[PDB]
C-alpha cells in the first residue's frame, strides 16, 4: 500500500507550489523519518529532504518540507525549467519497513 | 649423648647446665615477607645485646657460668641445693626466684663497680 | 654460707607474641609463576624438619586466644589486596545493561540464570564507543528500572581478577625469628586447651594450605584414629563447634557448561576478559558426596558429639538458618571460579541412639564476590574457557548449636562458620609461641678470685 | 560510490533467476543495501532491506516468499533471489546504499555491533539497475 | 709517672641532631577514630614523665636554631597529607557553574558573601548524568568573564578532607633514641638565647598541640610571673617577634548560621556533600573578646617592650599592612570549619608616656583552602551540619615592625604570621637534643699487672 | 646515692666515677614506621662502635680499664688532684677534645703488642 | 705437640654477591636541580677515595658471570620508573588526529616526515572541549583508514616525561657495605677473564655515567695504550664482541631545526607540551665523524680483531641486518632529544693483508620511547625550545660476527647492541666484589693459662 | 703502613701484627632501603663471628690459644713453611674442609673449662 499523492501537479515559472504525500499513523505520523526524492527518466531519483525539514549538500536552497500530523508535503519556490519530472515521497513505517508513495508528475508550463 | 636446642628443659637442673652452649648459639641467626621479615631481624639483634650488656655490666663479660660476691638472701629461697640441682629443672626455679630477680639484678651492678674502683685502688700502689 | 651464680642460655622460655616470618617449600619458591599469596618473596624453607622432643615437660595450650591465627588473619588480607594493584580496574564497566534472557540450550534447572547484556563500552579513542555484549550471571546484575547494572556499581568500583595470578592454595611455613620458639603438642586426645602431656620443639610449622570455605573444612588435615570435636564453651550455644574427621570423605564438583573467554577493548593496554558464548548443552554445577560415606561419617561425629551433651540425647541436623548467600552456602572456588554450594541435602537427618548414591548438591556461581567479608571492596573474577571439575578433600565442620533447653531432649545442629579464622584454627591448634630467657640465677658455693 | 548490477535476461514464467551488485569505493562491510524495483510508468516499489552483516532481513508483504536478500562481506557484493517469477515481476532492480553513520551523542561517535553503521533513513547512491522480463 | 685509664659511661655530652619518634596518650589511640594525626601509629606514651633535675651544669640553648621544629614542621606536614590519599578526588567538580545571589534571609552584612549554583554532575552510572545544586561562599567561585568556577579548577585536581577523621589536635610527645637526651631549661626569666643556669633532662617532652593559626597563638603554654617576647634580633625588622601572655585572654568564635549537609552520589563509591538550603537567618560568622580583658594585656605587653625599645618612646598597634586573606587576617579552624577573622579591631590603640563591649570580630568562611601554602595541593572541607561555637583563649601574639627612619620617638607593630614554624618554637623554645659520649679518657697513676 | 641519668653530669670527676653504671644502661633500649626503624638501628651500630673500640683495647668488659702507656704533659699538665676533685667530665673533656685521636692510636698499638708478646712468652719462656 | 690458635682479623676473602650502594660527589649532590638519578639519597664522598695496592695478590676477574652489572640494569630501570610516577599521562591523547603535511619550506629529503595535527582536547572545565594542533613526526603516527592515530594507543598510555627532571648521565659510584670489599685489576692488559697479577683495593668505583646508546659507546673510559676486544667466546659467533679504543674519535650530532613549544592545558593543573611552528627552514638531524680519524681507528681495531682469526684473513665490515628501528640504528639521546642515527656509512669497508671531510650520519628523531625492551611502558619527551648541539666522545664498539659458511678465507662483522648490560658491563669489568673472612685458625704452641 | 686489606701478599707470620685495622672495618627509595638492610646485615654478621669467639673463650682477644692438639692429617707441613713464605689466602683453602670440625673441638674446650673452672674452686 503505497503513499498517496497527486497524479500531477503543474505551475508555470516564477510561481510557488506544493507537493502533497499522506499516509497513516503506522509510518508517517509514527516518526519523522520520511523522505523526498527527485528523478528524471533514465536515471535513479536523488534524495532531495533526507529528514522532514532538512535537505543533504549540493541541493538548491528552494526545497522546502513540512509535515502535520498523517500528512506531509514538499514545497518548492521560484518554479524553473530544470524543475521538471518526477518526485516521490518515502516514509519508516512502524514495523522497519519503507513504503514509497504513488509518486507526483511536476510539469512547468 | 645429645639433647638439642632446648632439650634439656625437662632434665634436672645440674645435668641441664651442661648444656647451656646448644641454646647460646640458637639465639641469633643469619611485600608483605619484607619488613615483616625485617623488623623480625632487628628485634633479634638488639634483644640478643641487651642480655649481653647486663651479664657484662656484671663482670661475667665472656663465660657462661660465673659467680658473684653478692650473699644469696636466705628470704628469697631457703630450699638446700639437694632439693635444687638434683631432683628439679630451671622452668619451676624461675618461678619461685621471678618475685625476686629485680632485686639481684641489682645488687650485681652495684658490687662489679666496687670491684673496679678496688682494682685501680689496689694495683696503684700494692 | 650461699652466694649468687649467674647462668647463660639455660633452657627457659614464658608465653609470647612476634612477628613470624614466612617459610616456602623449593617447588613454590623456585617454580615463580605469580601465585597470589606471594611465596616469591617468601624464604626458602629448611631442606628438612628439626623436630626436637622434648621429655619431662609438661605445656599449656589455649588454641583460641593463639595470636598464631590472628596473625596468618592480617597476612592473608595483606596479600590478597596487595596482588590485585598492578592490573586493571573495571570503573568504565558501570554502564546501563540491556539484558534478555539466554534459552539457547537451557535445561529446566537454569530457566534464567543467566543473561545476556549488551552495553556500548569505550575503544582504544576517548571520542568513539562500540556496542559490546557478555554474559552475566543473574546475580551478578540488578534492574534499574529492560535496564540493568551490576550490583557493585552502588557500592564500589571492581578491580578485575588479574589472568596470570593464581589462587591455588599452596603451603606456607610460618617461622619464628632468633630468640623465639614454637612449641608443638602431639597428644592426640588434646582438644583444644589444658595440659599437653608431650610437647615437642620445632623450628617451624608444617606447610599450612589458606583454603577458603564455609562450613566446610577442605584439603585440610585430619585428626588421628577418632573424630576431635573442639569449642570454646561446649555449655554456650553462641560458640561455633568445629568437628575434625579421623578419615576423609571425597567431595565432587564440576561446572559442566563449556563457555569461551572473550577479551573486550575498555582502553589503551587494558581489556575486559568477558563470556562469549555457551557450547553445547547449558547444566547447573553441581557437586557430588557419596552418600554411604557421608553416612558413616555422620554416625561417627554423633558418637563423639553424644559424651558432651549426654548418651541419652537426640542428635538432629537441619540446614543453614537462612540470611546472606555466603553463609548459607558452602562457597569456595575450584580453580578459578567461585562456588556457592546448597548443601541441605547434607545435614538431613535425626539420631535415635538405638554404592553409586552419590548425593548430589546444587550450586550457583559469582563472579562478583566480597572475599572478605568488607564494605566497599570488590573484585571481578573472570570466566574461565572450557569446563573445569575437581576432586576435594573434606576434613571437618564448623557447626553452630540452636538453643535448646533441657526441656527439649533434642540438641538441633546446623552448619555455620561466618568468621574466617576457624577455617585456619583448625590446623594452628597445635602451635604456641614463646619466648626464651637464657638468664638465670641459681645459689652455689663459688666466689671469684680475688 | 558506485554500484554495479547484473543478471539481465529473459526468462519464462515460473522460472529462477539471481540479481548480482557490487559495491566500490566505500566500506560496503558497514551499511545496509537495499533492492528496489521500478516499472515502466509505475511508482517505486520497495523490496528488501539487509542489515550491514545480514543479522537481520526485511521483506516487503508484495513479494514476500518470493524474494530474499543477501549479502558476503567479503566479497563486497548484494545478491537478490529471484523465484517463481511471473509477468508482473518484470521491472528494473536498482542496488541501492542506506546512508548512515555513527549516532552523535553525550559528545561521544555511537557505532553498532562491530563497529557498524546506524540508519539515517534515507538512500544517497544508486546504482544504474538492471532489467528483466518475464515471456511465454 | 702518670698513665691513661679509659672510662666508659661518663656523663658527657655535645649537640647534635637525631629524629626523635613520637609518643602519645591513650585517648585517641583507644578510641580509634582515625584523628588527622596519625596518633594510632605513634608509641603509646610512658605512664609518668622521668624528670632528672641536673645540678651545676648549665647549657647553651637556642630556639632559633633548634632543628626540633623543622622536624616537628616536616612530620605535621606529611601527616596532614597522608590522611587524604584514601578518600574520595573532586576532580570532576570542575565544570559550569549557574549561580544567582541568595536572599531569602541575608543580612546587609552578609548581602553578597555566598551563592547558589547548580551544575550538570555525574552519577553512579557511567552513562547517565545528574542535575544538582550547592550553596558556595563567593570566596571559592570566580566568574568565567552567570557562569562560574572553582578558584582551584585552573591550579590543580582538588581533594577533599575525609568527614569521619576530625581535625582537632591532640598532644604529641616527642622522644629521643637510645643514646640521645633531651635537655628543658627550667630558667623563668629565659629569652630566647643564651645560658640556662637551671636545667633538666627528661626522655619525651610535654604534650604538643599542633594547633594552626596565625597573628595569635591559640590553645598554648603560657609563661608565668611575666609576659615574655622574644626575638632572634630585636633590632633587625626582618623577625618576627614572639610574645608569650602570663594569663590567658578567651576569644568566643561561632558560626549562627544552621546550615544542612547534602550528600550527591558521585562516580561508584563516591559521595560529595554539598551544601542544602539553610535554616532560619542568614548572617555572617565573628568572634569575641572581652575589651575590658584585651586592653588589661596590651598594657603588660607594652611594659615590656619599653624595656628594649626605650622606656619613653611611643607604642602603637597597627593593623596588617597589606596582603592577601591567608596572612592578613588571622586563620584558624573551629569544629572542622576554617576561619578568617579580620582583627583590625583588636590592633587600634596608641599608648603614650604611660562598659564590657566584647569587641566582636568579623570573619569570613572558606571551603578550598591550601593550609601549608602549598600550590596546587587542596583539601575542600566539607560542610559541617549544624550551628559551630567553640571557646578557646589566646596564648601569645606574633608581630612585625615597620619605620625607623632615625625617628626614634614612635613605634608600631603589626601581626605577622608568614612562617608557619613561628607557631611551635613558643612550645620547643624550652628544648634541645644532645647525644651522649660515654668514653673519656684521664689521667692516673696506675699501670695493668703485666 | 642514686641520683638517675644524667645525674652526676655537674658533680666533681671523682664522684662521677662510680656513676658510671647508671649511664651505661641507657646507651640501647607509615610515618611513625619506618621513622622508628631507622632510629632502632642507628642506636645498635652506635653502641658496637665503642664496644669494638673499647674491645681492642683490651677493655672489653671492664667499666674502668687503666692502661699502660704514659700520659704525656702536652695534652694536659694539670694536677692530678686539680682534675679529680676540682673539675667536672664536660669541662675535662673539652680541655683534651683536640688530643683525644691521638690517644686512641696509642692503645690500639699498645695492645696489639701486648698480646703477641703475651703468645710469643709463654710459648718457651 | 702442636695446638690450634684463633686469629681473628686475617686478610682472607671469598666471592659474593651484596647490594652496593650509591655515592654521589659534591658538584653532582648540590646541583639543586632534579634529575633521573637521585641526586638525593646518594651518600656524598669525599674526594681522592683511599686506593691501597695488594703487592703478590693475584686473583680470578670475570666480566660475564659478574652481579654488579645485573644489579646496574635493574638500578637504573628501578629509578626510571620512579621518575615518572609524577608526571602527567597522556591517556586523552587518544584520539583521532586530522593531519597534513607540513609544507612551509621543506627540503627534498624532509617530505612527508613531519605531519600538523589537528584534534578535539579536554580543557580545565569538564564540559567544554579545545580545538588544538601540534606537530608529530611519521614515527609517532599511524592512519586509521586523512586520520591519523598514535601509535602507542593500542598498547598502553604514555606518560609525558616532567620537564623538571634531566636525563644527563650524571656519574654513579657503586660503593659496598662494611665487611665487603672491592677488588680493581690494575693490570693494563687485561682480558676482562682470568687472573689479574696485579690488583688493588679501594673504597668503591670511579663514577661510572649511565650512557645510554645502541651500536656504540659514548663518553666511556678509554683503553690504555692499545685497543682491546672482549668476548665471552670468539669461537661461538652469537656473542658479540666488545671493542675499546685507546683513543677517541669526536661526533658532532645537531638538530638544526629551530622548534618552538606550546603548552597546552588539557586538565586541572597539568599541561601537554605541544609543538608549534618551527621558525625558519626545516632540515634533517645528523651526526657528523672525521673521515680520516676514523679510518685511523678502523685501521687499529683490524689489527688487533685479525689476532683472533689469523694474520692472512680478510676483515669485512657491514651495516646491520635489519629489524627493529630501536636496535637497527644508533640511539641516543641529545639534550633530551632522542635520535636514531643510520650508521651504514661508518661500517662500509673491507681492509685486505694489512681532511676536512666528514662521514655524516642521516639521523631520525621519535618521541614514543621505551628503551628498555619492554611492552606497554612508554613514555613521551617533550619538545625543548630552540636548536640543540652536542658533542660526544666515541670509546667503544660493539660487532657481532656472522657467516653460515663452514670454512671461509673471509670474516663479516656488522654493529649490534644486543643489551644495555653491554654497556654497563664495559665499566664495570674491571671490578670485583668479595666477602670479608676474618676469622682463621693455625697451628702453633700455645696453651692457655690453666 | 699496610692499610687495610694490605697484607693479603705478606706472609702468614707477618700478617699478625697488623690484624687491628682490619677489625675496624668489619663494621661502620631505592637508594634508601637499599643502605639500610646493608647495615642491619653487617651488624649481624659482626655478632655472629663475634659469638662464635666468645664461646670458644677468646671474647676479648685477637689472637687466642686453646687446649686442644692439632692433627698431622690437617696439615704436614713444618712451622717455618707456614707462617714464613705462604700468605693467609692459601691457608684458608688448604684447610678449608677442616674449619667446621675444628670449630666443634674449640666450642666443647671452653664449656668444659668452665665446668672444671666453678667446681674447681669450689673444693679447694
Ligand atoms: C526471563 O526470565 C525471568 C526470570 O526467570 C522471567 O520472569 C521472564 O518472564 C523471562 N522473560 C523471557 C522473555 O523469557
Ligand atoms: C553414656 O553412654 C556411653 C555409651 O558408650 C557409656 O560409655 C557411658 O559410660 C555412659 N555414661 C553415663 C553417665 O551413663
Ligand atoms: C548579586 O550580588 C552581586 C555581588 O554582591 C551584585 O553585584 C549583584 O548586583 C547581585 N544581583 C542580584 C540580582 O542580587
Ligand atoms: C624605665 O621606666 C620605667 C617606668 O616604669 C622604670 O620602671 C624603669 O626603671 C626605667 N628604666 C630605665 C633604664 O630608665
Ligand atoms: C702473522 O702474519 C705473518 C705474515 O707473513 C705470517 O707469516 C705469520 O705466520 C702470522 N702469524 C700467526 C701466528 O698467524
Amino acid at each position: 500500500s503505497a503513499l498517496t499523492q497527486p497524479a500531477s501537479v503543474s505551475g508555470s515559472p516564477g510561481q510557488s507550489i506544493t507537493i502533497s504525500c499522506q499516509g497513516t499513523s503506522n509510518d508517517v505520523g509514527g516518526y519523522e523519518s520520511v523522505s523526498w526524492y527527485q528523478q528524471h527518466p533514465g536515471k535513479a531519483p536523488k534524495v532531495v529532504i533526507y529528514d522532514v525539514s532538512k535537505r543533504p549538500s549540493g541541493v538548491s536552497n528552494r526545497f522546502s518540507g513540512s509535515k502535520s500530523g498523517n500528512t506531509a508535503s514538499l514545497t518548492i519556490s521560484g518554479l524553473q525549467a530544470e524543475d521538471e519530472g518526477d518526485y516521490y515521497c518515502k516514509s519508516l513505517t512502524s514495523r522497519s519497513h519503507r513504503v514509497f508513495g504513488t509518486g507526483t508528475k511536476l510539469t512547468v508550463l | 649423648v645429645f639433647l638439642g636446642f632446648l632439650g634439656a628443659a625437662g632434665s634436672t637442673m645440674g645435668a641441664a647446665s651442661m648444656t647451656l652452649t646448644v641454646q647460646a648459639r640458637n639465639l641469633l641467626s643469619g611485600t608483605v615477607w619484607g619488613i615483616k621479615q625485617l623488623q623480625a631481624r632487628v628485634l633479634a639483634v638488639e634483644r640478643y645485646l641487651r642480655d649481653q650488656q647486663l651479664l657484662g655490666i656484671w663482670g661475667c663479660s665472656g663465660k657462661l657460668i660465673c659467680c658473684t660476691n653478692v650473699p644469696w638472701n636466705s628470704s628469697w629461697s631457703n630450699r638446700n641445693l639437694s632439693e635444687i640441682w638434683d631432683n628439679m629443672t630451671w622452668l619451676q626455679w624461675d618461678k619461685e626466684i621471678s618475685n625476686y630477680t629485680q632485686i639481684i639484678y641489682g645488687l650485681l651492678e652495684e658490687s662489679q663497680n666496687q670491684q673496679e674502683k678496688n682494682e685501680q685502688d689496689l694495683l696503684a700502689l700494692d | 654460707n650461699l652466694w649468687v651464680t649467674v647462668y647463660y642460655g639455660v633452657p627457659v622460655w614464658k608465653d609470647a607474641e612476634t612477628t613470624l616470618f614466612c617459610a616456602s617449600d623449593a617447588k613454590a619458591y623456585e617454580t615463580e609463576k605469580h601465585n597470589v599469596w606471594a611465596t616469591h618473596a617468601c624464604v626458602p624453607t629448611d631442606p628438612n624438619p628439626q623436630e626436637i622432643h622434648l621429655e619431662n615437660v609438661t605445656e599449656e595450650f589455649n588454641m583460641w586466644k593463639n595470636n598464631m591465627v590472628e596473625q596468618m588473619h592480617t597476612d592473608i588480607i595483606s596479600l590478597w589486596d596487595q596482588s590485585l594493584k598492578p592490573c586493571v580496574k573495571l570503573t568504565p564497566l558501570c554502564v546501563t545493561l540491556q539484558c534478555t534472557n539466554v534459552t539457547n540450550n537451557i535445561t529446566d534447572d537454569m530457566r534464567g540464570e543467566l543473561k545476556n547484556c549488551s552495553f556500548n563500552m569505550t575503544t582504544e579513542l576517548r571520542d568513539k564507543k562500540q556496542k559490546v555484549y557478555s554474559l552475566f550471571y543473574r546475580l551478578d546484575v540488578v534492574q534499574i528500572n529492560k535496564e540493568y547494572r551490576l550490583i557493585n556499581c552502588n557500592t564500589s568500583a571492581c578491580t578485575q581478577a588479574c589472568p596470570k595470578v593464581s589462587f591455588e592454595p599452596i603451603p606456607i611455613h610460618y617461622c619464628a625469628p632468633a630468640g623465639f620458639a614454637i612449641l608443638k603438642c602431639k597428644d592426640k586426645k588434646f582438644n583444644g586447651t589444658g595440659p599437653c602431656p608431650s610437647v615437642s620443639t620445632v623450628q617451624c610449622t608444617h606447610g599450612i594450605k589458606p583454603v577458603v570455605s564455609t562450613q566446610l573444612l577442605l584439603n585440610g588435615s585430619l585428626a588421628e584414629e577418632e573424630v576431635m570435636i573442639r569449642s570454646e564453651n561446649i555449655t554456650n550455644n553462641a560458640k561455633n563447634i568445629l568437628v575434625q574427621f579421623n578419615t576423609p570423605v571425597q567431595i565432587n564438583c564440576t561446572r559442566p557448561n563449556n563457555n569461551t573467554r572473550k577479551s573486550i577493548r575498555i582502553g589503551p593496554g587494558q581489556a575486559f576478559y568477558a563470556t562469549g558464548d555457551i557450547i553445547g548443552d547449558i547444566r547447573q554445577a553441581h557437586c557430588n558426596v557419596s552418600k554411604a560415606t557421608w553416612n558413616e561419617t555422620l554416625g561417627k561425629v554423633v558418637k563423639q558429639l553424644r559424651k558432651h551433651f549426654g548418651n541419652n540425647t537426640i542428635i538432629r541436623f537441619a540446614n543453614s538458618s537462612g540470611g546472606d548467600l555466603e553463609v548459607t552456602t558452602h562457597s569456595f572456588n575450584c580453580g578459578g571460579e567461585f562456588f556457592y554450594c546448597n548443601t541441605s541435602g547434607l545435614f538431613n537427618s535425626t539420631w535415635i541412639s538405638n554404592s553409586n548414591d552419590s548425593i548430589t548438591l546444587p550450586c550457583r556461581i559469582k563472579q562478583i564476590i566480597n572475599m572478605w567479608q568488607r564494605i566497599g571492596q570488590c573484585m571481578y573474577a573472570p570466566p574461565i574457557q572450557g569446563v573445569i571439575r575437581c576432586v576435594s578433600n573434606i576434613t571437618g565442620l564448623i557447626l553452630t548449636r540452636d538453643g535448646g533447653s533441657t526441656n527439649s531432649t533434642t540438641e538441633t545442629f546446623r552448619p555455620g562458620g561466618g568468621d574466617m579464622r576457624d577455617n585456619w584454627r583448625s590446623e594452628l591448634y597445635k602451635y604456641k609461641v614463646v619466648k626464651i630467657e637464657p638468664l638465670g640465677v641459681a645459689p652455689t658455693r663459688c666466689k671469684r678470685r680475688v | 560510490e558506485r554500484l554495479v548490477e547484473s543478471g539481465g535476461g529473459v526468462v519464462q514464467p515460473g522460472s529462477s533467476l539471481r540479481l548480482s551488485c557490487a559495491a566500490s569505493g566505500f566500506d560496503f562491510s558497514r551499511q545496509g543495501m537495499h533492492w528496489v524495483r521500478q516499472a515502466p510508468g509505475q511508482g517505486l516499489e520497495w523490496v528488501a532491506f539487509i542489515k550491514y552483516d545480514g543479522s537481520e532481513k526485511y521483506h516487503a508483504d508484495s513479494v514476500w516468499g518470493r524474494l530474499s536478500i543477501s549479502r558476503d562481506n567479503s566479497k563486497d557484493t548484494l545478491y537478490l533471489q529471484m523465484n517463481s517469477l511471473r509477468v508482473e515481476d518484470t521491472a528494473t532492480y536498482f542496488c541501492v546504499r542506506e546512508a548512515g553513520g555513527p549516532d552523535y551523542r553525550n559528545g561521544y561517535y555511537y557505532y553498532d555491533f562491530y563497529d557498524g553503521y546506524y540508519n539515517y533513513h534515507y538512500m544517497d547512491v544508486w546504482g544504474k539497475g538492471t532489467t528483466v522480463t518475464v515471456s511465454s
